[PDB]
């Protein structure tokens, strides 16, 4: 589990925190993906395992600072110039990278704060009929083919059920995440991708986001509500 | 390659922990402890402080590792190369079992084991520390029993000084490689001290010889 | 004096088997494969060198994906390698550094190791809570652990220096079956491709074919003059090769119940430490004490290549299930990937 | 002591009462298996350099 | 006779015995030194598998010794012409740098070797015995730097001095003046002697206080500790004692008569040709006489 942060502040500065619990936090790289009140998700910052490489979003490159404390198992985000364009619900995401790992596998609860080139993923469809028991398919596309020379396409599928954090379904566009029922399936061709649900149940409703992981300024697709 | 680059720096973080642990491991002295079971190795282990037993002790800012393999009871030559690289071998022989039998008397069982270990192909230069234990019992036993029971060719007075020095010479005579390996023989009392110092001195001579190997002198 | 009668009966019983074995020896393997084309000189280059072990490497095992492998060494570390990018996927510290064998689960979620501690430890690779942790410690052997091989995700078979092999149930940790009949230490084992039978060479210079289900010895193969150090099953599943301390290798046929070909050379006086077949079964690769892994034409019993890239004794050997590489560990603390 | 001798004899008889085939029948199977999979062995027949996962 | 060199009254002699003595001596040292250090250097790079801190320091000694050997033909060509230098001015300043700096390089990387062995016998558990190969290479750089920094001023010294009908190059001139390069020559010997002799004495005493001398291979290494302390004295004492007598003559007689220096000047450059005897004996003593 993980959580933490502050909520209310005017134009100024604030610091967020995340408290990891029981997953060997020292060997996990952590992210700070955020979500606007009714837009889609957007990545913010990243700090690697052992506090090596650190990356930031282009829109918060100078104002934001991300740091971790491996003892006491805490992750921090320092924000200095808090404009009105950055009021959002900020999530904490864990991700580990070796040969066959599943990054972005766990997402935090998230906290809201208010103030009072790149690859674009389209996800053209926005809403579909909610009739259950059918075989609903969700499409996606990318500006450039995210198929690397090592042979895997870095496309991730997330499902955000109404009222809770996003949950990873498929990583690298074909691999099914642990604990996810075998109804979900993922197919693609480098540029155009698909997520298939065989027999949709009552718990499959919500927004389905697509994420890329080829070049590190990584971006989402604004979602596809059901 | 964003995931490939994050995997490469995970391996490099593994690399430095492997090198950190190797630095710590090289600062420990590894000793192999042998004997005939009832030879008093338990007493020797207590002095310094199934499967294979590891004992940890320190002396003068030096870290020692003693491995006891007396519970194997298997073919020794199939696992004796695992210890090729120990600083020294601590061999324990009880002086009070010259007349006791296992048939074959217990003392000649140790001599058979000592001869096999000393002349092993894997131990051609490792120092052997020989501990002759139970010197109290042997001193009293020779008064009522003669050493001729164990050694029929023995011709000497049944005194502690003459008889004990004869047993040691018999053990040191089994060393065929008299020029490339040194055997340190010590007489151990069941209730005494300064046995850990004797191991430290014999280990230091091995370290000095190891240092001269690196500098090219020896 | 029933002991004298029983001993005399066994000697006649043993001679009857030898007569039956000699009866079926219609010809030799060399004569049958005398018309086959020689494999010719075979050259393999070190495509990769895996560094990071700081002591002698005693065991390695490939994963079924032909990309990941695990290696053991006496620095107390079990390292999982990425054989394509040389990356270190995992580094597992062992409780006892005296490790003599490695196994990779065919599922890929577990590895096993054991040695002078008389214990086989099972490690869970796919843990949701971060790192790699130990799962089950299988205790019950009286001697050291010489080999271990996963039958499935829940069943493992181990050989020990107490002259017995055992079949375990990892969930409960109890010996389902005990395989007895060897008089010397069992140094190796090799599961059949169908995972129903397995062979085991021992220090009594004899190899025994066992049945996992029933739990009794089926055949006993002799002919070696010293300890059998390595054993491996032919890809077909009806034959196996042995590597012994008399600097010789032998091929035994399960159905014919006798040795077929001998892989020896007068120039070699060092015993074999490991054997392994290629994917086709035409090549038999053996690791020797003379620092060189030798490649044998298994059908013709001719030397075909040398893997001379190590500065110490080649302790372990391996061939991928894809058959596209050979990994060779040795006492110089390096693993080399060939061709 | 007598039981161990009897047990060894009983197992020795079981290994005797098994079915065997001629070597030429068993040797031809290894000959047949090797030639059937001669094209699928990368070590026996080196695959094209572009297909090596370890060369490049 | 007499020569005015850079505002000191200095005396310069041109003896006929120099031509018939020094070129023979320096010729034998050059060929054997080329075979000794040249072959030794190849073994370090292309015949040695492992490298430790001790072997790195022995490599720096061979590097300094080898570079000094190749400068001998320039010295030989200067003496066959009886102190007539006809190679130029800049090349003259360069060799004086390549001789004085190279002579410390050999001397510095054998006091280091002597101290290195002292810590391997008398303090076998010290941390200095386990310094990394990178730490050894760093120290060899600082020791080369102090070697260079103590001889750069030789290049700045304009010394293509004309002597009658011959151009003469030399950093060793007999005249009443305090020169750092003259006190350089003394400290090259006395200070290392207080370390080489001390380190060699404690190594032998410690190997005897413990009964380690009984081993045949250890007693072989005991002699080679003595040998390096004797070759150093043999090859460096004759030049140092002669130069001290020259200093004594200046203080008690003076430069008013440059005739009393006829014999010492001839002898000094004969003894100075023995300081290169060490540079070619080192490969036989330090590298070729090692079991490894
Ligand atoms: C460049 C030649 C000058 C001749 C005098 N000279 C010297 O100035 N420095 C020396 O080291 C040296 N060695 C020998 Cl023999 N002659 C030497
Ligand atoms: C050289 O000697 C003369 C006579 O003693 C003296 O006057 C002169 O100062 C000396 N030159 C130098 C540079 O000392």
């Amino acid at each position: 589990v993980e959580s933490g942060g502050g909520l209310v502040q005017p134009g100024g500065s604030r610091k967020l925190s995340c408290s990891a619990s029981g997953f060997a936090f020292s060997s996990f790289g952590m992210h700070w993906v955020r979500q606007a009140p009714e837009k889609g998700l957007e990545w913010v910052a990243y700090i690697s395992s052992g506090s090596g490489t650190i990356y930031y979003a282009d829109t918060v490159k100078g104002r934001f600072t991300i740091s971790r404390d491996d003892p006491k198992n805490t992750l921090f985000l320092q924000m200095t110039s808090l404009r009105s364009e950055d009021t959002a619900m900020y999530y904490c995401v864990r991700s580990i990278y070796y040969y066959g790992s599943s990054p972005f596998d766990f997402w935090g609860q998230g906290t809201t704060l208010t103030v009072s080139s790149d690859i674009v993923m389209t996800q053209a469809t926005s809403s579909v009929p909610v009739t259950p028991g059918e075989s609903v398919s969700i499409s996606c596309r990318s500006s450039k083919s995210l198929l690397h020379s090592n042979g895997n396409t870095y496309l991730y599928w997330f499902l955000q059920r109404p009222g809770q954090s996003p949950q990873l379904l498929i990583y690298r566009m074909s691999n099914l995440a642990s604990g996810v029922p075998d109804r979900f399936s993922g197919s693609g061709s480098g540029t155009a991708f698909t997520l298939t649900i065989s027999r949709l149940e009552a718990e499959d409703v919500g927004v389905y986001y697509c994420m890329q992981h080829l070049e590190y300024p990584l971006t989402f697709g604004a979602g596809t509500k059901l | 390659s964003a995931e490939d680059k994050a995997a490469v720096e995970r391996s490099k973080m593994i690399d430095r922990n492997l090198r950190e642990d190797g630095e710590k491991a090289a600062r420990e002295v590894k000793l192999l402890l042998l004997g005939a079971g009832e030879s008093g190795k338990s007493t020797i282990v207590k002095q310094m402080k199934t499967g294979i037993v590891e004992t940890h002790f320190t002396f003068k800012d030096l870290h020692f590792k003693m491995f006891d393999v007396g519970a194997q009871r298997s073919e020794r030559k199939k696992w004796i190369h695992c210890f090729e690289g120990v600083a020294a071998i601590i061999f324990c022989v009880a002086l009070s079992d010259y007349d006791l039998v296992l048939e074959m008397n217990r003392m000649h069982e140790s001599m058979k084991l000592f001869d096999s270990i000393c002349n092993n192909k894997w131990f051609t230069d490792t120092s052997i520390i020989l501990f002759l234990n139970k010197k109290d019992l042997f001193e009293e036993k020779i008064k009522k029993s003669p050493l001729t029971i164990c050694y029929q060719e023995y011709a000497g007075s049944n005194t502690y000084e003459e008889a004990a020095a004869y047993i040691q010479c018999q053990f040191e005579d089994l060393n065929k490689r008299k020029d490339t390996k040194e055997i340190y023989t010590h007489f151990t009392c069941s209730t005494d001290t300064k046995n850990v110092q004797f191991v430290f001195d014999a280990v230091t001579d091995v370290i000095i010889k190891n240092n001269l190997k690196d500098c090219g002198l020896f | 004096s029933e002991l004298d009668q029983l001993r005399q009966e066994a000697e006649q019983l043993k001679n009857q088997i030898r007569d039956a074995r000699k009866a079926c020896a219609d010809a030799t393997l060399s004569q049958i494969t005398n018309n086959i084309d020689p494999v010719g000189r075979i050259q393999m280059r070190t495509r990769r060198t895996l560094r990071g072990h700081l002591a002698k490497i005693y065991a390695m095992h490939w994963g079924t994906d032909s990309r990941l492998l695990v290696s053991a060494s006496q620095d107390g570390k079990l390292i999982i390698w990425d054989s394509y990018t040389t990356n270190k996927v995992h580094a597992i510290p062992l409780r006892s550094s005296w490790v003599m064998t490695c196994a990779y689960a065919p599922s890929g979620n577990y590895v096993a190791c054991g040695g002078l501690d008389n214990i086989c430890s099972i490690y869970n690779l796919k843990t949701r809570e971060g790192n790699v942790r130990v799962s089950r410690e299988l205790a019950g052997h009286t001697g050291y652990l010489s080999c271990c091989r996963f039958l499935d995700d829940n069943q493992i078979v181990t050989s020990s220096g107490d002259t017995t092999c055992a079949l375990w149930d990892i969930e409960t940790g109890q010996q389902t079956t005990t395989f007895t009949g060897h008089t010397g230490d069992v140094m190796s084992l090799s599961l059949a491709p169908d995972t129903r039978l397995f062979v085991s060479g021992a220090c009594d210079a004899s190899a025994k074919l066992w049945d996992v289900r029933e739990g009794m010895c089926r055949q006993t193969f002799t002919g070696h003059e010293s300890d059998i150090n390595a054993i491996c099953f032919f890809p077909n599943g009806n034959a196996f090769a042995t590597g012994s301390d008399d600097a010789t290798c032998r091929l035994f046929d399960l159905r014919a119940d006798q040795e077929l070909m001998t892989y020896s050379h007068d120039n070699i006086i060092c015993g074999i430490t490991s054997v392994s077949f290629s994917k086709s079964g035409r090549l038999l690769l053996a690791g020797y004490d003379d620092f060189n892994c030798n490649v044998w034409d298994a059908l013709k019993a001719d030397r075909a290549g040398v893997l001379a890239g190590h500065d110490n004794r080649v302790s372990c050997l391996g061939v991928t299930d894809d058959g596209m590489a050979v990994a060779t560990g040795s006492w110089d603390s390096f693993l080399k990937i060939w061709n | 002591s007598i039981a161990q001798a009897r047990k060894l004899v009983e197992q020795l008889k079981m290994e005797a009462n098994i079915d065997r085939i001629k070597v030429s029948k068993a040797a031809a199977d290894l000959m047949a298996y090797c030639e059937a999979h001669a094209k699928e062995d990368p070590l026996l027949t080196p695959v094209p350099a572009s297909e090596n996962p370890f060369r490049e | 006779h007499f020569l005015e060199i850079d505002k000191k009254n200095c005396c310069v002699f041109r003896d006929d015995f120099i031509v018939k003595v020094l070129p023979p001596v320096l010729g034998l040292e050059f060929i054997f030194g080329l075979l000794g250090n040249g072959l030794a250097l190849w073994i370090f790079c292309f015949h040695l598998k492992s490298w430790k801190s001790s072997r790195i320091f022995l490599f720096n000694l061979a590097v300094a010794d080898f570079l000094l050997i190749i400068c001998l033909p320039f010295l030989m060509d200067n003496y066959v012409r009886r102190w007539d230098w006809k190679f130029g001015d800049i090349p003259c300043r360069l060799m004086l740098f390549m001789l004085a700096m190279n002579r410390q390089g050999s001397i510095i990387f054998l006091t280091v070797v002597a101290v290195d062995r002292y810590f391997r016998v008398v303090h076998p558990h010290h941390a200095l015995n386990k310094i990394s190969n990178r730490t050894a290479a760093i120290i060899s750089c600082l020791l080369w730097g102090i070697t260079i920094g103590l001889t750069v001023h030789l290049l700045k010294k304009k010394m293509p001095i004309q002597n009658g009908g011959a151009n003469l190059c030399s950093s060793f001139s007999i005249c009443h003046t305090f020169q750092w390069h003259e006190a350089m020559f003394l400290l090259e010997f006395f200070l290392p002697l207080g370390i080489i002799l001390f380190c060699s004495a404690r190594i032998i005493w410690s190997l005897r206080q413990r009964q380690m001398d009984r081993h045949a291979k250890i007693k072989r290494a005991i002699t080679f500790i003595m040998v390096v302390a004797i070759v150093f004295v043999i090859c460096f004492l004759p030049s140092v004692v002669v130069r001290i007598r020259i200093f004594w003559l200046l203080h008690t007689s003076g430069t008013q008569n440059c005739e009393v220096y006829r014999s010492v000047d001839l002898a000094f450059f004969i003894t100075l040709s023995f300081t290169y005897m060490n540079s070619m004996l080192d490969p036989v003593v330090y590298y070729f006489s090692s079991p490894s």
